[PDB]
DNA sequence: CCCCCCCCC
DNA sequence: GGGGGGGGG
């Protein structure tokens, strides 16, 4: 409201910044104390901060996390809300925006003297309009009043021609007719600090913290948590983080890559099951993927029926998984030796050999490659059907009720889909 | 855009050093618009000479393998480096993290023209194999499988089938070929609906809260885990309007002075990696470009999916 | 008045697939492609100060507390199985065509100017030259490195795949061809020739390059260490870390680009090391002295600038330098 | 350093101090009395909070398994 | 006014494999190719209180309470099977050459002055000194470290393996062979000037060497033994884990290093002990304390520093140690 | 290109 | 408190 409560907090910033530098010079001769007092005690440091807010920038995207010596157009720009659904961006950021500073690692404390709380909010938006106490509080004069706001509003501006540098990204993408557009993508820090601070309190805060050792004592607690596993951390910096940005330096590089990989990003072998009984209770059985999968039927077998068919369509495309991963293991089973099955042994499957080893036709010319096509082996999923007989809860409840008809019905449903797909590999 | 008359197989690929870093948010897999911009290279630099259109590519992913490693102590991973060249004065030069993976895949991709009624499906297949075999994918050379024991041609398979179980074979015989990997689709109706559930369960959510919430493991107390549709990945789901699209030879330092450059930001969806046989037809796993050049919005996507 | 691209990018022709390491026995090499992979495994290693010391841990009290401390370190070997004295190092190479044109240009002016001296380049000696000093790197193993240095007798078979079959075979006697003599041979010449095709063709030439090094029975084979950093953790990590495909030891491919590129013997500098890879700048990694300084007129930025803008065409030396960096590749471009 | 005291779980260093790769480091040794549970070497830089944390899983663990192991009857 | 150089990094010469240990009888060392490899077994050690209390614990009551409550270990442990007596260890040793040269350089010139003062001591005396002695810790099995300790008969074979070939045989008694005395005799001179020639890049020598030791039927055989960060309780108290490549025991190669290295019997304290490993500031981890401490001026550095910087030739014995360590090789330079 | 100040270890 | 590095002269 008043200029005067405004004055006071910046003459207690730049005094409790001539104090702070006081200490750390700890100067007692050579006139230093006249010196640091004859630059950064009066208007005419303001007079420096002008010579200082030209040279910074504040930003939300900048290309310096791309190579270094690269020298672009750092913007600050909020991107427009998307119409169409289901997807994010930094358009998200509302509100929740931390704009970040590029430029020297000197003049960054003007930065503070742009976001400081006076009357209750920033100053930057208190200086984007022309208000009654602005103008006053920082000038007695009133064209050097204007010539320190507009610099000190340019911070946020973009300065010099729009430009992206070689280093930097371009990439073409093809318009419906006939153009290209060349679409240079620039760093979201503020973005990328955002979701590094979503990922600071799911790690690490407090109550993240205490729903894991709630969790570690078994017990109960009025909120859960998260563990975010696999992720990568790419540091942009290499000897000076500051040199990056100043949100760079909050966070010493570690972008904290989200983990985008597919299901087969840890192939661990393949294997031949040689001498052992069935493939789907021994070694198809003791796949991780498969084990979460039939922990997860055994965990959805014995609930309530309150959500039911909403959960059994869930139930069904859970089980749809499970023998999905049984071809998956089929399709794994055309990576290994084409005649493992013709290999000596007392007991060795089989009656589910002739769709383990697809590739024995060819090494038999007629001692196994007629017996797959005349047989068409597709009553094997019924035997691993069985196995997935296994896979559900030993509840009376749901053999009374009609639940384990609707388990039997998608069971056969989808085992029928097996089968079916079982029957034509010949082509 | 479009419905294709024909899908050709481009077999197993392996792309040596992919950029595994797709997004400024995630790692891993490459990004989609990758794939799509070498579908659209292939188109460029083969597809005019044989009178056909290539637009639509369906990733299968048969293999990956990512150069990180994982230090002690920590549960988080780091990417392992090339040493680049000394400057010139003999220093070491400042390293920019980058990370690479030896990619395994095969291209499902949407041929329509009057050129596959010109020449045999097994010559243009040919020559657009021998056009990829030269090329990169996400960065990365692409392996062009010498002196193995039996390589794999394409196969172009027409989807103006003459019945439709001979549709239904094909696509079948399709899939059987591209069978140990994952599809990889884009899932925005999934994602709006959770961001949709969870705006039901607590207001002021935005997209990123449930693209996050689809991707981390919830714990929930009674200790059980909170389960999900899918693989669920956050995938970069093409980029956004930052600046107003300039001039062609307005932005300095450009790739070329003819092509107009307008900044953008990365957009992020959900992608889900599926196995290929819970498909209706191999058609809907293609992805294809969608500009929306007024509005920024230059995005890949899946459509014709569900 | 041709102002210089600001962007101007090349892409990698001779672009190497990892060099897959296996072993096996000498004269079972024409059976190696049931050769087993060699691993790379994990060991300790305990050893003891002997690093230079500063002049202020030189007193004996504090030397005998730091030699009583024990230094540990875990590492990961690579080494041949104790029945295969025979390392055989299998890649895959791409001579891509269009070695001139670059990926990125600016102006539309100098890249008809640089594509013009490119292409007067080829009507005058053409990749001749350059794909020769490739086929001797080829020819000799330098992309073994240090498992080139005491090998018994290293042999390189070259096979050019057309479509699926070897269009023609080259076997080379690796030590026999020197790490710093380019001479003449016939099969080296149509080696050259290939790759030079290659170069000035529209698609590109496959070769598979596979190099059997008779270093010793079980002894240590040394593929590329992987550059990962510490970035300062407290908790103490591995020493040495190797690299690998699949349970199989691998080098990196910029390594084996970087022994193909091994044939600038045209540095303003002494000759005493030979050859050294094609750099800007002419940097060398294992001397820390990068030669072909840009204040000296041998630079590669500015023989371009020499021999596109001003037309101050360079001697057929420095043009092969020129020629060879824009094989190799690189993002180049003033602001 | 010094021993942290858990309740009736002691964390002890051993008094020598050795250099796994090149950063000293120490080997920790958690004990329920008598009994050790588990010997990890960390590094020297490391606080009491991360010592604590490096044996917080085991000492959870042990807690869990105490817990139903011990735990009373019950009468429907 | 040539300053060192802060890289001068040296590639090892004698590079030796990892010596698998295998079992079998006397008199059928012969035919020792075909016998069965130790394995690494597990055991369990129920730990007394064996070490000195800290003057806390030294009540009755305590120690007591403690000794009725004591600790279990696991322990991999290495034994010969009950009806083999016989230990073998074989490995093989690849003595390369060009020693003065360094893998890294920062500076041209101090590589010029140690190349002549390498050279200049090669015209003076070779490697013949130092090849005697590193003959010697090949002829006696030193390699078997707690392996020849209470070893009835050490035999070491060594073959020089020339195009998978056994060029020539040599066949030791290792104990008449001492540790400590570096006689002369005519084998060992052979074997003394074939390793100078490997060294001094006349020829290419890979040695076999094959080293049988009676310990007795079911011994507790040493190789090498791994450092464990953590034992745990899902790890069942792993104390001691020995070191093995494929379910066969064997010693680390810088074991087999260290202990070729023992050449060094000329550092300033007394010859009593016997030869120490060759080791800037002759540290010996046993001892814990420094021969040859950069005070006295005796060590590596400071006679390497006099030797080439300043011309200062020192001893004959003393030269041959600055060699014995570029043999060795290492990280030498400041930072 | 050299010197000084700031920031990081 | 010391040494590296950015920024100004």
């Amino acid at each position: 409201p008043t200029w005067q409560e405004l004055r006071q907090f910046i003459e207690s910033f730049i005094q409790e910044r001539l104090q702070g530098k006081l200490d750390k010079l700890q100067p007692d001769e050579d006139d230093k104390r006249q010196t640091l007092l004859a630059t950064h005690r009066r208007e005419a440091w303001l007079a420096d901060a002008a010579r200082r807010v030209g040279q910074l920038q504040l930003v939300t995207h900048t290309l310096k996390p791309i190579h270094p010596d690269a020298r672009g157009s750092n913007l600050h720009s909020l991107p427009q809300a998307p119409g169409q659904p289901g997807l994010a961006g930094s358009h998200e950021l509302g509100d929740r925006l931390v704009s970040d500073v590029v430029g020297n690692a000197a003049a960054l404390d003007v930065f503070k003297f742009l976001s400081l709380q006076y009357q209750g909010k920033n100053l930057l938006n208190w200086l984007t309009e022309d208000s009654a106490e602005a103008l006053q509080a920082l000038s007695d004069n009133a064209e050097q009043a204007r010539e320190w706001r507009q610099a000190f509003i340019g911070i946020t501006t973009v300065k010099g021609a729009p430009a992206s540098h070689s280093l930097a990204k371009q990439l073409y993408f093809p318009l419906p007719g006939s153009g290209y557009h060349l679409l240079a993508p620039l760093f979201p820090t503020s973005l990328v600090h955002h979701v590094h601070a979503l990922l600071r309190e799911a790690r690490f805060g407090d109550a993240a913290k205490a729903a894991r050792e709630a969790r570690s004592r078994q017990e109960s607690w009025p909120h859960g948590f998260s563990e975010y596993p696999n992720l990568a951390i790419q540091k942009f910096g290499g000897t000076k983080p500051q040199n990056i940005s100043q949100l760079n330096n909050e966070r010493r590089g570690e972008n904290w890559l989200l983990p985008s990989l597919p299901p087969n990003w840890q192939r661990q072998n393949v294997n031949a099951p040689m001498r052992h009984s069935s493939v789907f209770e021994h070694d198809f059985g003791r796949t991780p993927e498969v084990s979460r999968l039939t922990r997860t039927l055994q965990r959805f077998l014995a609930k309530t029926v309150h959500n039911n068919l909403a959960i059994r369509q869930r139930r069904a495309q859970l089980v749809a998984q499970i023998c999905d991963e049984a071809l998956q293991y089929a399709a794994r089973l055309r990576e290994l030796e084409p005649g493992w099955s013709a290999t000596p042994g007392c007991q060795l499957h089989d009656a589910e050999q002739l769709w383990l080893d697809p590739l024995r036709a060819q090494t038999d010319e007629t001692f196994l490659q007629r017996r797959l096509r005349g047989d068409w082996p597709a009553e094997v999923g019924n035997r691993f059907a069985n196995w997935l007989n296994r896979a559900v809860s030993s509840d009376s409840q749901i053999l009374g009720s009609p639940e384990a008809a609707q388990w039997s019905q998608e069971l056969s449903k989808e085992l029928t889909m097996f089968k079916e797909i079982l029957e034509d590999e010949r082509d | 855009v479009t419905d294709p008359e024909a899908l050709l197989l481009l077999p197993r690929l392996s792309i040596q050093n992919a950029n595994a870093i797709s997004s400024p948010l995630t790692w891993g897999f490459p990004s989609p618009g990758a794939f799509t911009g070498f579908v659209h290279a292939l188109q460029r630099r083969v597809g005019i000479s044989l009178d056909i259109e290539l637009d639509g590519v369906g990733i299968v992913c048969h293999r990956f393998e990512a150069q990180i490693s994982q230090p002690a102590g920590k549960r988080t991973k780091v990417f392992n480096l090339t040493r680049n060249p000394l400057n010139r004065d003999g220093s070491t030069a400042a390293i920019v993290e980058e990370g690479r993976a030896h990619l395994e895949v095969s291209l499902l991709l949407g041929v329509h023209g009057d050129g596959l009624d010109d020449h045999p499906a097994q010559e243009i297949a040919r020559q657009v194999q021998e056009q990829a075999g030269a090329m990169r994918l996400a960065g990365g050379s692409i392996l062009p499988w010498c002196n193995e024991r039996f390589p794999a041609p394409n196969a172009e398979l027409l989807m103006l089938g003459g019945s439709d179980e001979q549709r239904r074979k094909n696509q079948r015989r399709l899939t059987r070929r591209l069978l140990p990997g994952f599809a990889l689709v884009s899932r925005e109706a999934l994602l709006q609906q959770h961001l949709e559930t969870l705006r039901t369960t607590l207001p002021e959510a935005t997209t990123l809260d449930a693209l996050l919430d689809l991707c981390r493991i919830n714990f929930e107390p009674p200790w059980q885990v909170r389960d999900k549709p899918g693989w669920l990945v956050p995938i970069p789901a093409g980029y956004n309007a930052l600046s107003p699209l300039y001039l062609p030879g307005e932005v300095r330092n450009a790739r070329d002075r003819e092509t107009p450059l307008r900044f953008v930001e990365n957009l992020f969806g959900l992608g889900e990696w599926l196995s290929p046989h819970r498909v209706a037809a191999l058609s809907d796993l293609l992805w294809y470009h969608h500009a929306e050049p007024d509005k920024g919005l230059y995005r890949w996507s899946t459509p014709r999916f569900v | 008045i041709l102002s210089t691209a600001s962007v101007l990018a090349f892409e990698r022709k001779l672009d190497p697939s990892d060099a897959l390491m296996s072993a096996g026995a000498w004269a079972q090499r024409d059976a190696s492609q049931e050769w087993p992979a060699v691993t790379v495994r994990e060991k300790s290693v305990r050893g003891t100060i002997s690093n230079r010391l500063k002049t202020k841990d030189r007193d004996p009290a504090k030397l005998d507390a730091s030699i009583q401390s024990p230094n540990l370190q875990t590492v990961d070997v690579a080494n041949l199985p104790s029945d295969a004295d025979t390392l055989k190092v299998r890649f895959t190479l791409r001579v891509l065509g269009g070695a001139g044109t670059p990926s990125a240009c600016n102006d539309a002016a100098y890249r008809d100017k640089l594509l013009q001296t490119v292409a007067t380049y080829v009507n005058d000696q053409g990749f001749a030259e350059l794909a020769r000093r490739y086929a001797h790197n080829l020819a000799n193993a330098r992309f073994l490195w240090r498992n080139r240095v005491g090998a018994e007798a290293v042999e390189v078979r070259i096979n050019h795949i057309r479509q699926g079959e070897v269009a023609r075979a080259w076997r080379f006697d690796a030590l026999a061809i020197g790490l710093r003599d380019f001479k003449a041979d016939a099969e080296l010449d149509a080696l050259a020739e290939l790759i030079a095709s290659g170069l000035s063709g529209s698609g590109h030439v496959l070769l598979e390059v596979v190099a059997f090094a008779r270093i010793g029975d079980g002894q240590e084979v040394f593929p590329s260490q992987e550059l990962i950093l510490d970035k300062g953790d407290k908790k103490g990590q591995k020493s040495k870390t190797l690299y690998s495909v699949r349970d199989a030891a691998a080098i990196h491919s910029q390594k084996i680009g970087n022994a193909l590129r091994t044939i600038d013997t045209w540095y303003p500098d002494e000759d005493g090391l030979g050859p050294i890879a094609v750099e800007p700048y002419g940097s060398v990694t294992s001397q820390g002295k990068a030669y072909r300084q840009p204040k000296q007129k041998l630079d590669f930025y500015t023989l371009l600038d020499n021999w596109v803008l001003r037309d101050e065409a360079p001697a057929v030396e420095q043009q092969h330098y020129v020629i060879a960096n824009l094989i190799r590749g690189g993002v180049f471009g003033e602001a | 350093m010094n021993a942290i005291h858990i309740g009736p779980f002691s964390i002890t260093p051993a008094a020598r101090g050795l250099h796994y790769g090149g950063l000293p480091h120490h080997q920790w040794t958690l004990y329920y009395g008598p009994r050790e549970m588990a010997i990890k070497t960390l590094p020297d830089s490391y606080t009491s909070s991360e010592v604590r944390d490096e044996f917080s899983d085991i000492i959870a663990e042990f807690v869990i398994d105490a817990r139903h192991r011990y735990a009373p009857d019950v009468l429907e």
